């Protein structure tokens, strides 16, 4: 399956020769991440650092995508016959955890950049890093355990149907992945929560580029791994209409599922400025 | 003339010189290079110290080799139990920049000093818990360097003027003024004899005085940039020091003159605190470069490294029955290696 | 004058410190190396004492 | 540093009590505060312990649930409840001051106490000798007191404490952990043990040293303390 | 448990003081230390008391308390130390600003004001450490410009070969040949500023007159923006 099943309107749509070409895509971008991540988290513990407030949201946030980059591939495997009934009722949600989390962690990356760049002075909070750690896992998790018995029948196996302009009439099999099969919660906890950080998101980078012009009256780079951080091409799943039918499943696709190795690229980026400026004060 | 007597004191200085080189016979190396290596020595942080707000600048084991006092820039004095990892006290300062923090041999008092021109004695021990300000010294017209207690009523402190001064508690005024450097003291060092003193300053030399009368001893210049540590060996006829010209340096007071110098190629960074071993054979230097080295006394061979500090080492102390190694860092940790 | 105060006292001084009889470099390197190795068992430092009698252990 | 205390009298059995300890002279908030009976022939009894912050409260266990320990900060006072009060809680109480940690001297102030009379299981118990010890000043006091089990922790400390109460005013710590002198008492008292049997050893007596020698066991709650020794002149 | 009941009482005395430690961390995070520094003609000591309406004989650090719109400073003055100050101003290693005034009124050591920004700006220690610089008393200076008595191009020959800058936005009221020298002197500290900055700090240039009946602001956005820059250098790349 394609990463864009997790998100979309009801598209449904694909012209089932780009499918798997697509899928393909899906399957070594996550894959490319899969691994970015551990060696990521890996990294930070084998040269430790000084436990910077925000470089510890940052791998709250590596955990959360490497989460959903190994709970996505193992929908389909657990979507097969060997599935022992609701086996995989857990495994939805925890997929829909981990996307909520995803969404939750880069809502509170943009509130930790509101707080170190608009309000300045007053920053300092008890344990900031647990409070935002209650918030990026317990929150969206008051979410999918409160609804795991409410109306029950909200996860469990999903079989989305994939058609070319013939209805798919007498030609393949649609993809199975168990997910949120009730169009409820795919309008409240999934799209309605992905419509109220996102737009945060997009609102903070604004806003970011806005202070950050008036604090320089290289400028890009920084605001290239923003993007990133905050995470602007989940936006993108937005533009599920029929017109854009290459965007909202191939750039979508392509840009989310490398989101883990971006990640790991931004901080491997802020690891060498990091040892430069070290290298600086050392021999200055 | 006003220079004739400027070429006599420059006869007196190579008179010196040629004195010391005719008690030159032999080098240290050229001595101990039949003496088996102390071999690759490991010590890790069996206890760390959290706690501090801000960088730890200075520290000082008590007699009884488990209390741990330390001074940090919050304004804080923190008395630890080393063994359990416990804070006894949190003294409160008046003047947030301290440098300098000891503790009495008896355990009664701990003196803080800093840019406040002002040691400031605290009685530990007293009838109410709480740990009261004993009294304020104050006539030092710089910020005082390295605090020192000789007894329960004598304390000796390098300030940031060209004197030292020892001080009578009780009185309050300075028992004797010792003058002759002609730059800041940064580091004091007092003989296990209770008798004398090194105090090294920002002359790139170290003086060594007597507690009795207040007039220096010998006077040894070896270094090129200031003196930031200072320490007798266990002997009390040697004594270390530490500089920023990445060199330590091992001075003896029967031969006046040099021994030995500590310098590796890779390091170009200074040294901010030098402490003895109990035998005297382990040198700790605390350096700039985020670690401490421990060279062997008697080779000149950096045997053993120690790491893990995320900032500059700032003070360094032993233990004086030799089991561990404290060192505070800028990271506000103290990190207790054994 | 009264850099000429300052100056008569360095003079003093250095007499002072000329007139110390100064030991051979060899007799301070074996009196230091003797106090080494003597007191050589009683350090921590150099031996590591085994986890059951130093009181820095786990 | 004093302690002085407010409460006390007559009260029929079943009532309730307030007593209040009002400390003036010493910080209250660093130190903790324990509660000390003592019947009008019989010795001391540990009764309940607060500490630094009301954050470990500690009842023996014949005062399990009746009374009730509480601190006031602000104003440097410790009042207790007493309900239930019966025949059995005819004590005088004393306000024992405290304070933990490295080299720390607890049991230091006791303050002068209040008479209370009501009208008509694995302790550490400590044993000590019969309460008459002929003893002539001058001369040198053998007292011997013997624990229940061997106060010695694998720190290295033997809990023990040996205290004197002069026939007037509260008792007064003597030597603590069996071997460190108290702060104000001469040097003429020593202790000696090997972490069963201990003994406080005067080596000069004088007409200040009449009185009853308590023991106490610090090594775990309850605190027991023992008959208690008499020195006679 | 494991361990006696002193221990136990002893750990509770830690955990007391960590609780302490905790609640002083607050103040310690939220208050923002500042340097001051400055000639003994430069009025910062008239700048530390004109300041406070609006909020021992050796001693070293004079402490000034202030809080602009809920945030609280810190400012150090540095007074009974001797002229070297290369070992103790390490202690500033994390300060937020240095304030460095100095007086505009006396042309002569003007040069040796300079000198004193200079070392300030290129001492190891204060690198990354941005600098608010007040050129102090220009009352005086507009004083004695009228005057007539002195000229600047005695003390310096660069002054006849400068314009007034561009940039400039002065009070109509004063003479513009006035202004001509007032910022003659911010663009030499400024070229002091500019020589060597890269980017870790920047000076901050003011003019301050003897009350001003407000100079806490420029600290407080000067802060502001100090902080700013230091919080985006996390994510700089």
């Amino acid at each position: 399956t394609y990463f864009a099943v997790l998100m979309q309107l009801s598209p449904a749509l694909v012209p089932a020769e780009l499918l798997a070409p697509l899928t393909y895509i899906s399957l070594v971008g996550c894959s490319i991440s899969i691994v970015a991540s551990l060696i990521t988290v890996l990294l930070h513990f084998h040269f430790r650092k000084q436990s910077d407030s925000l470089t510890r949201i940052h791998m709250n946030l590596h955990a959360s995508v490497l989460l959903l980059n190994i709970a996505f591939l193992l929908s389909p495997a657990f979507a097969m016959s060997p599935v022992p009934g609701s086996a995989c009722t857990a495994l939805a949600a925890a997929l829909h955890y981990a996307l909520l989390s995803c969404l939750t962690w880069m809502a509170i990356e943009g509130f930790n950049l509101y707080l170190l760049l608009g309000r300045v002075y007053n920053i300092y909070i008890r344990r900031y890093v647990f409070k935002l750690g209650v918030l990026g896992w317990g929150a969206p998790a008051l979410l999918v355990l409160l609804s795991l018995s409410v109306k029950s029948s909200v996860y469990g196996p999903c079989t989305i149907p994939v058609f070319d302009s013939w209805e798919n009439g007498t030609g393949f099999q649609n993809m199975s992945i168990c997910w949120v099969r009730s169009p409820v919660v795919h309008s409240v906890l999934v799209m309605g929560y992905g419509g109220l950080t996102s737009l945060f998101n997009l609102v903070v980078l604004a806003w970011a580029l806005w202070t950050l012009r008036r604090l320089r009256e290289h400028d890009t780079v920084t605001v290239l791994g923003l993007t990133v951080l905050l995470g602007t091409t989940w936006a993108l799943a937005f533009f599920s209409f029929g017109v854009f039918l290459l965007p909202q499943l191939f750039l979508f696709t392509i840009l989310n599922s490398l989101y883990g190795f971006f990640l790991f690229l931004w901080f491997c980026s802020q690891r060498c400025r990091s040892e430069a400026e070290a290298k600086a004060q050392i021999e200055a | 003339e006003l220079d004739q007597l400027r070429q006599e004191a420059e006869q007196l200085k190579n008179q010196i010189r040629d004195a010391r080189k005719a008690c030159a016979d032999a080098t240290l190396s050229q001595i101990t290079n039949n003496i088996d290596p102390v071999g690759r020595i490991q010590m890790r942080t069996r206890r760390t110290l959290r706690g501090h707000l801000a960088k730890i600048y200075a520290m000082h084991w008590g007699t009884d080799s488990r209390l741990l006092v330390s001074a940090s820039q919050d304004g804080k004095l923190i008395i630890w139990d080393s063994y359990t990892t416990n804070k006894v006290h949190a003294i409160p300062l008046r003047s947030s920049w301290v440098m300098t923090c000891a503790y009495a041999p008896s355990g009664n008092y701990v003196a803080c000093g800093g840019l406040d021109n002002i040691c400031s004695i605290y009685n530990l021990k007293t009838r109410e818990g709480n740990v009261r300000v004993s009294r304020e010294l104050a006539g030092h017209t710089g910020y005082l360097s390295c605090c020192r207690f000789l007894d329960d009523n004598q304390i000796v402190t390098s300030s940031g003027d060209t004197t030292c001064a020892l001080w009578d508690i009780e009185t309050g005024q300075q028992t004797t003024t010792f003058t002759g450097h002609t730059g800041d003291v940064m580091s004091l060092s007092l003989a296990p004899d209770t008798r004398l003193f090194v105090s090294g300053a920002c002359d790139a030399s170290a003086k060594l005085w007597d507690v009795r009368e207040g007039m220096c001893r010998q006077t040894f210049t070896g270094h090129e940039s200031d003196i930031n540590a200072i320490c007798f060996f266990p002997n009390g006829n040697a004594f270390a020091t530490g500089s920023d010209d990445a060199t330590c340096r091992l001075f003896d007071l029967r031969a006046d003159q040099e021994l030995m110098t500590y310098s590796h190629d890779n390091i170009i960074c200074g040294i901010t605190s030098v402490s003895f071993s109990k035998s005297g054979r382990l040198l700790l230097a605390g350096y700039d470069d985020f670690n401490c080295n421990v060279w062997d006394a008697l080779k000149a061979d950096r045997a053993g490294v120690l790491a893990g500090h995320d900032n500059r080492v700032s003070c360094l102390g032993v233990t004086d029955d030799g089991m561990a190694v404290a060192t505070g860092s800028w990271d506000s940790f103290l990190k207790i290696w054994n | 004058t009264a850099s000429i105060a300052q100056a008569r006292k360095l003079v003093e001084q250095l007499k002072m410190e000329a007139n110390i009889d100064r030991i051979k470099v060899s007799k301070a390197a074996a009196d230091l190396m003797a106090y080494c190795e003597a007191h050589a068992k009683e350090d921590p430092l150099l031996t590591p004492v085994p986890a059951s009698e130093n009181p820095f252990r786990e | 540093v004093q302690l002085v205390e407010s409460g006390g009298g007559l009260v029929q059995p079943g009532g309730s009590r307030k007593l209040s300890c009002s400390a003036s002279g010493f910080a209250f908030s660093s130190f903790g505060m324990h509660w000390v009976r003592q019947a009008p022939e019989k010795g001391l009894e540990w009764v309940a312990y607060i500490s630094s912050g009301s954050g470990t409260i500690y009842y023996a266990d014949t005062v399990k649930g009746r009374f009730t320990i509480s601190r006031d900060d602000p104003k440097n006072t410790l009042f207790l409840q007493m309900t239930s009060l019966r025949s059995e809680d005819t004590a005088m109480y004393y306000c024992v001051r405290s304070i933990y940690y490295y080299g720390s001297s607890p049991f230091d102030f006791w303050g002068q106490g209040t008479t209370l009379t009501v009208s008509a299981s694995a302790d550490i118990v400590m044993t000590q000798a019969t309460s008459s010890v002929p003893v002539t000043p001058g001369e040198s006091v053998s007292i011997s007191c013997r624990s229940s089990k061997s106060l010695l922790h694998s720190n290295g400390n033997t809990y023990l404490y040996w205290f004197l109460q002069r026939p007037g005013q509260s008792p007064q710590l003597l030597i603590y952990r069996m071997s460190n002198l108290a702060s104000g008492v001469p040097d003429r008292f020593s202790g000696s043990g090997s972490g069963t049997a201990f003994t406080l050893t005067i080596s000069r007596l004088e007409a200040e040293d009449v009185g009853v020698y308590y023991c106490m066991q610090h090594l775990e709650y309850p605190l027991t303390f023992g008959a208690g020794t008499k020195l006679e002149l | 448990c494991t361990l006696s009941a002193e221990d136990k009482a002893a750990v509770e005395r830690s955990k007391m003081i960590e609780k302490q430690l905790q609640k002083d961390k607050q103040v310690y995070r939220a208050t923002h230390r500042l340097l001051l520094l400055g000639a003994d003609n430069s009025g910062k000591s008239t700048i530390v008391k004109q300041m406070r309406i609006y909020h021992v004989k050796t001693s070293g650090i004079f402490e000034t308390k202030f809080q602009v719109d809920k945030v609280n400073f810190h400012m150090f003055d540095v007074g009974a130390q001797r002229d070297e100050r290369r070992k103790w101003i390490q202690c500033f290693n994390d300060v937020t600003a240095i304030i460095f005034v100095v007086d505009s009124s006396d042309y002569n050591r003007l040069q040796e004001a300079l000198n004193d920004f200079k070392s300030i700006w290129n001492n190891r220690w204060l690198r990354t450490i941005s600098v608010i610089l007040f050129l102090n008393k220009q009352d005086l200076l507009a004083e004695k410009v009228l005057a007539g008595k002195s000229k600047i191009e005695d003390y310096f020959p660069e002054f006849a070969r400068y314009t007034t800058p561009e940039d400039a936005t002065p009070e109509p009221g004063e003479d513009p040949r006035v202004t001509r020298a007032k910022y003659f002197i911010r663009d030499e500290f400024l070229r002091i500023s500019t020589a060597s900055g890269d980017g870790r700090h920047y000076c901050y240039p003011h003019f301050t007159c003897s009350v001003d009946t407000e100079n806490a602001r420029r600290i407080f956005n000067d802060c502001r923006d100090i902080i700013q820059r230091m919080h985006l250098r996390q994510y700089e790349l």
